């Protein structure tokens, strides 16, 4: 059994508290389950104060939602600068929630009132390149859709740190 | 595979420097990168077998290396460490680091440490065996060196001296009580010019003042006077980190309620608000709590602190950002903090103006129960006080609709102070609004009553409250 811990944070938390709850099968635990290797995952008076670098962390998820292309532009300016100072050397993973509402008849016309249109999987690469992202992976909270494959990457990028 | 490995780990008992080092290398791949295999042999168990090994091969090169790898690569499963901590392993990684000098080999060193360090048992051992002497010496020597190397294993040594501070015993092995030998020793990183020093410092002093005792006697010996030099030095820019680990110990020092008051007469409070302006929220965070703690008894500091528009008004403005909301919270509990500790007519009138009332009031619908009556309270004075200035913004936020959702409720004792708070807000004329919403059906139930004898009388009194006048 190898326990690693999982930070994850974005602009309003209907979108990302989703994505944890919905592995039930700012405290969580959830598993594999166990598939035979087992791998644990914690999630996100006195303060107990921790270096840098020897983090008590294993991997951020950088979490925007695609039906707001203004929460994607935020993440350069407002999430990234704080994991740049205080968790450098932690991985992370930029991730799309809600990819159902893309081509949406309610929701790329009322974009399109704010002179705008839904996130391309070319804006999130693009922008998981530029904050020097383990990687991508787009995923639907409601649908069920690439769920898992956050939590399969995410640990994927944890592990990775003889003779 | 257990067929396999039977053999191999019982080829670990030779005297033979040879047979280890191929049996070793045998052993080594597979099982690289295969956990499962690994995980079986801590069970063999190999981990103390390999600890003696280290010991008497030390002054070999090529199997001391080996070894180490299998520990740093061992350490990572979670069965390791529990069984790392039987093993003299503390002693001879020490025993070890002294011997070695050259660059690479204490790197590797250190990598072991780390992970084994996480352990709090081990912690004290490493202290034990003298791990904080040679951390200690590794930066003097290194302070002023610019070799890119020597300014990494400075960070090592620093940082890891950080994390030995942790552990709750041998933090206070260390704090010998503070002022002690080390204590002293690290207490210097922070008047020093070493921005990675001054950073552990901070931390180091943080992770000290961990329980009441200690922050008393390290308030009392100046630790506060030299915190405020370190904050006062990276005022304009830019050492976020540092601003942080700083107010981060302040924030510990100011929890026993002896210490709010000396703080607040060396000038915290000022040096402190100066990072107001601050947009990195871990900062933002550490300054909030750091103000939360040092108003807690003392309401003439609060009275200050709420009057201060600069301040309020940069807390409603944290309050209406949808994110982090790490720092969302604290503001809004601060705001609370401020109007219920200095109960100052004043200050009310400083928030309800800057915009706060509709925060406290959405406040009362948190998740915490805690933070629930906290708004509760710091409304319950709104109305007491300043029932008049308050009451058109008290209308807008939905206040009165919220209340009785409150008192049918699934459900907390916290709903007295509720039906205190409708006592209260009632002899309003613009005030309810709460008759024209019907409430009397949920007071004279509770009435008659809940378990608890409090929550029966004020809901009572709320009943004949809500009938005649
Ligand atoms: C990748 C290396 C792993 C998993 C560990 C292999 C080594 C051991 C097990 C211990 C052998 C060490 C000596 C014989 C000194």
């Amino acid at each position: 059994a190898i326990r690693k811990k999982l930070v994850i944070v974005g602009d309003g938390a209907c979108g990302k508290t989703c994505l944890l709850i919905v592995f039930s099968k700012e405290n969580y635990v959830a598993d594999i389950e166990v598939d035979g290797k087992q791998v644990e995952l914690a999630l996100w008076d006195y303060d107990r104060l921790r270096p840098l670098s020897y983090p008590d962390t294993d991997v951020i998820l950088m979490c925007f939602s695609i039906d707001s292309p203004d929460s994607l532009e935020n993440i350069p300016e407002k999430w990234t600068p704080e994991v740049k100072h205080f968790c450098p050397n932690v991985p992370i993973i930029l991730v799309g929630n809600k990819k159902d509402l893309r081509n949406d008849e309610h929701t790329r016309r009322e974009l399109a009132k704010m002179k705008q249109e839904p996130v391309k999987p070319e804006e999130g690469r693009d922008m998981a390149n530029r904050i020097g992202a383990f990687g991508y992976m787009e995923c639907s909270a409601k649908t069920k859709d690439g769920v898992r494959e956050v939590f399969e990457m995410a640990t994927r990028a944890a592990l990775q740190a003889c003779l | 595979d257990a067929g396999l490995i039977s053999p191999l780990v019982q080829l670990l008992n030779s005297k033979d420097q040879e047979v280890l080092l191929q049996t070793g290398r045998a052993l080594g791949n597979i099982c690289y990168d295969s956990h499962s295999l690994q995980a079986q042999l801590i069970n063999m168990g190999v981990i103390p077998t390999l600890v003696k090994l280290l010991g008497i091969h030390c002054q070999n090169a090529a199997l001391t290396e080996m070894c180490l790898v299998a520990f740093g690569n061992l350490a990572e499963l979670e069965s390791s460490k529990e069984q790392f901590a039987s093993t003299n392993i503390a002693e001879e990684l020490v025993k070890l680091f002294k011997k070695q000098i050259e660059h690479d080999k204490r790197e590797m060193i250190f990598e072991v440490l780390a992970p084994l360090a996480e352990n709090d048992a081990i912690k004290l051992q490493l202290v034990e065996a003298g791990l904080v002497e040679c951390l200690l010496e590794i930066v003097q020597q290194k302070v002023d060196s610019d070799k890119e190397d020597d300014i990494t294993e400075l960070k090592t040594g620093s940082d890891l001296m950080v994390l030995l501070l942790l552990g709750d015993e041998s933090m206070q092995k260390l704090f010998e009580g503070g002022k002690g030998s080390v204590f002293q020793r690290v207490l210097s990183w922070i008047p020093s010019n070493n921005h990675q020093l001054q950073l552990a410092g901070a931390l180091a002093i943080a992770n000290f003042a961990r329980n009441d005792a200690n922050c008393i006697h390290m308030v009392d010996n100046g630790i506060v006077e030299k915190l405020m030099d370190l904050l006062d030095r990276h005022v304009e820019d830019g050492n976020v980190t540092v601003q942080h680990a700083a107010l981060s110990a302040l924030r510990n020092l100011a929890i026993p309620v002896i210490n709010k008051a000396k703080m607040l007469s060396a000038g915290v409070t000022e040096a402190v608000l100066k990072f107001l302006k601050s947009e990195m929220p871990p900062v933002q965070f550490k300054l909030l709590g750091t103000l939360r703690m040092l108003i807690d008894a003392q309401a003439e500091a609060a009275e200050q602190l709420g009057k201060n528009v600069k301040l309020v008004e940069r807390l409603v403005e944290w309050c209406e950002a949808k994110d982090h909301a790490g720092v969302m919270g604290e503001s809004n509990r601060l705001l609370s903090a401020l109007i219920r500790h200095s109960k100052s007519k004043d200050v009310i009138k400083t928030i309800v103006q800057s915009g706060g009332i509709k925060h406290l009031v959405t406040m009362a619908t948190s998740e915490h129960v805690i933070m629930q009556n906290e708004a509760l309270v710091a409304l319950a004075l709104i109305a007491a006080l300043e029932l008049g200035t308050a009451e058109k913004d008290l209308e807008s936020a939905k206040l009165v609709q919220i209340l009785h959702r409150l008192l049918a409720d699934e459900r907390s004792a916290p709903e007295i102070k509720y039906n205190s708070m409708v006592l209260i807000c009632a002899l309003m004329g613009s005030e309810c609004l709460h008759k024209e919403v019907q409430d009397l059906a949920f007071l004279d139930v509770v009435s008659k009553l809940r378990s608890h004898e409090n929550k029966s009388v004020a809901q009572q009194a709320s009943l004949t409250e809500q009938r005649l006048t």
